[PDB]
DNA sequence: TCAGGATGTATATATCTGACACGTGCCTGGAGACTAGGGAGTAATCCCCTTGGCGGTTAAAACGCGGGGGACAGCGCGTACGTGCGTTTAAGCGCCAAGGGGATTACTCCCTAGTCTCCAGGCACGTGTCAGATATATACATCCGAT
DNA sequence: TCAGGATGTATATATCTGACACGTGCCTGGAGACTAGGGAGTAATCCCCTTGGCGCTTAAACGCACGTACGCGCTGTCCCCCGCGTTTTAACCGCCAAGGGGATTACTCCCTAGTCTCCAGGCACGTGTCAGATATATACATCCGAT
């Protein structure tokens, strides 16, 4: 189903 | 002498994400041992799954599979997508 | 004719005839396939991949413009997935995760 | 002049930012060198060695430590004591 | 009447404690007690054991006389706290 | 009107009061609460997901549609919990 | 009035009466039945062993009890003879599984 | 000639030709010795006879003439060298060995 | 349908340590499952050592190695033991 | 509360040393036959597992009640930790001397493995049984809740 | 404190069955040739590690002294959890139907791997640069504790 940039993170 | 590292792949890598970073000498060294740790782990994943089918031959099934098995949640499913497509477009070209 | 390099002709970036030669003369099985390598290859870089772009992001989150294993600590632990996959090892000159528990802080 | 744990809150915010050594150098590949003699005698040690050795043993007790600290805050306390230190590593599977 | 090594410190009181202090703080607590340092100590001399003994079992077999790091790296993933950073 | 199920309490309400009481009184415990028979039902669920998934990971490359002793103690041993006895 | 043990004889009692014996104390239908509910994990229709059934209930008491002994050490060590579910989750954290 | 069994030569009573075919086909690696069928057959033996005396002594202390997983359970977790050995290992059908926290118990 | 099983051997030593008890078959089971087990693991680190060292083969060495890497202590110290005489007696025969 | 301190916190400068780019060669991956054996597909047989339903026994499980004792909140209190200041003391950093340890790097051989070729004899499987582990009952002696 | 009950703990006994013994067929472990390549021994060459020291800088570690706040003990007071009696219902066998799934045991055969031979492009190593990140100072802002 071409999966695609998951939950990147927000800060640091 | 001559001691294979990964170092220039994960720089060409790095330079496709984010091209204008670089890398310390300490963190292209723990992304190697990285690279080698987890490479271990499918490998020898794949060798055991294969051993348990009475079958002699390393294959992108049980690769597949190994990833799976090792790679939890999201991770495996984005590997075994980019994984199928760099193979159906190796065996297609 | 002309010679062109399985990594080229799969896509990738990360070596496809080094692996399998790995995987020929690792002891792993008694004889090897044609598409482990180019999957094994896949896994590895976008792997590689996520991991470099949290480790970027902590980088310029510090306003610096070198990973450090600092920040390779930092992407690892603050995302959960890879921290469950790295949940055992420990990278050298990481440091720990800031945090300070609530019924320590002062009323 | 400053307040009980003012000093204490300050230090952990010190101590969580930065990623150095906390044990001594020499003092610490001393005592590996006098507990590696009894195995067998006469072994050297090469400096990447020691410093993998270091580096294992900070990990493990500042991930100890927050184990005990944790139990600590279980028990209704702020003070670490070796009981919380001993249920920390007999519930970890290693006493 | 020197002529002996009458003076000598112990080695695991090397480990000062401010040094637990430090472990301790990086670690986010706020009050120590007194024996900690004893107890921490023990704990630390037993890992190193452990730790030390596999090392040295690896450089053995192969026939040599140094414990190399990756020796180590070896020793201490076979008990299952595999690093990075030292190789391999 | 009655076609519709409206019936089946959850499944992990099967493991009952009693049942966790047992499991305590091995454990070795005297006196327990109220909600420890809530807390427990949801790590066993989770501990099952976890073993259940891989066996089914390795059922499903063997080809098979049959979850098999070995596959459980594969993936037993494979998350570190060693099994002995069947198989 | 009838004889009425104290709070806590009774306890002990079937403490030190399964703590000698090796049956099993979940129930082996309702078990399965959970176990097939969480089958529709990562597949669809499925069909299980016995002995599957069997080594997977055993793994789980197994593990229930070992964490059941952490836990009431646990609620020990607060000077109170209760376990909660604050020892639960302390016992499962520092473990390694949350 | 006349056959002379590697067990009988070396005097143990595990099977030497069978270990020998299961490290050539285990491919652990590209050539197996010739004394190391024979050295880890003998381990192997003594580790099992020793875990057998320790059961068989529970099992007559329990007035019985059979071993069960029961009387292996507590053989290995009486002493502290089994035990340890047998880590992360569940024993079907073992159960546990009795103990009561003091602090339970009545004045 | 032949599968190879551990049985006849564990009993033969059964039978020279306690000459009158018996055992039960799941009590059997799960000897053989130890044997196998234990045979996993030294074998494995054996392979590994043998990979550490460059070395392409095997032997008694390497059993030793990993059988005094593996028991804990004084069970390894009787193991080795019984090992080298084992071996010797075979070299000398 | 507010002003008095103490403490991170941005900011500009100079240093540097560590990351990056560049040329060489040599070694390994790629192209190209050649071949054999592993694995896919097929057929036959038998045992296990499914789905929906039924009937029965009988221990566990659910529920309610009452009463105790264990939990959690407060109240002192008297330590035992903290914080701060002064002062040794040791870590770290350089330097000297000579070796042995070790890791390539490059030939040589011996010998000890793998490979094949029969060929008996270990071992797994399918047959009995009978001795050990059951469940039964009973007498007992042995802790537990009220004087 | 002593007599009054409920509960394992032994005792002896009829029953079930599942370990143990025995005989056969089959396959695989052993004997015996043959060979080739992995490893053991040798012997250069360079770099690191050791064990004695010596002299110097400079923070940490140690010790000492108030002096709080918190860990601990007591008391109180609920309230919640355990013990026990009473129903009832869900597990647990036993059944029934048909068919599919999965293991073996042969046969067959394509095709896809390993195995070679050449041969050039990777890529690793040794260099020579610049710039990203310190370290100081330096002024700024920004909690915290006592009047």
């Amino acid at each position: 189903l071409n999966p695609t940039k998951r939950e990147r993170k927000e800060n640091y | 002498t001559r001691k294979e590292s990964y170092a220039i792949y994960v720089y060409k890598v790095l330079k496709q994400v984010h091209p204008d970073t670089g890398i310390s000498s300490k963190a292209m060294s723990i992304m190697n041992s990285f690279v080698n740790d987890v490479f271990e782990r499918i490998a020898g994943e794949a060798s055991r799954l294969a051993h348990y089918n009475k079958r002699s031959t390393i294959t992108s099934r049980e690769i597949q599979t190994a990833v799976r098995l090792l790679l939890p949640g999201e991770l495996a499913k984005h590997a075994v997508s980019e994984g199928t497509k760099a193979v159906t477009k190796y065996t297609s070209a | 004719a002309k010679a062109k390099t399985r990594s080229s002709r799969a896509g990738l970036q990360f070596p496809v005839g080094r692996v399998h030669r790995l995987l020929r003369k690792g002891n792993y099985a008694e004889r090897v396939g044609a598409g482990a390598p180019v999957y094994l290859a896949a896994v590895l870089e976008y792997l590689t991949a996520e991991i470099l772009e949290l480790a970027g992001n902590a980088a310029r989150d510090n306003k610096k413009t070198r990973i450090i294993p600092r920040h390779l600590q930092l992407a690892v632990r603050n995302d959960e997935e890879l921290n469950k996959l790295l949940g055992r090892v420990t990278i050298a000159q990481g440091g720990v995760l800031p945090n300070i528990q609530s019924v320590l802080l002062p009323k | 002049r400053y307040r009980p744990g003012t000093v204490a809150l300050r230090e952990i915010r010190r101590y969580q930012k930065s990623t150095e050594l906390l044990i001594r150098k020499l003092p610490f590949q001393r005592l590996v060198r006098e507990i590696a003699q009894d195995f067998k005698t006469d072994l050297r040690f090469q400096s990447s060695a020691v410093m993998a050795l270091q580096e294992a043993s900070e990990a493990y007790l500042v991930a100890l430590f927050e184990d005990t600290n944790l139990c600590a805050i279980h028990a209704k306390r702020v003070t670490i004591m070796p009981k919380d230190i001993q249920l920390a590593r007999r519930i970890r599977g290693e006493r | 009447a020197k002529r002996h090594r009458k003076v000598l410190r112990d080695n695991i009181q090397g480990i000062t404690k401010p040094a637990i202090r430090r472990l301790a703080r990086r670690g986010g607590v706020k009050r120590i007690s007194g024996l900690i340092y004893e107890e921490t100590r023990g704990v630390l001399k037993v890992f190193l054991e452990n730790v030390i003994r596999d090392a040295v079992t690896y450089t053995e077999h192969a026939k040599r006389k140094t414990v190399t790091a990756m020796d180590v790296v070896y020793a201490l993933k076979r008990q299952g706290r595999t690093l990075y950073g030292f190789g391999g």
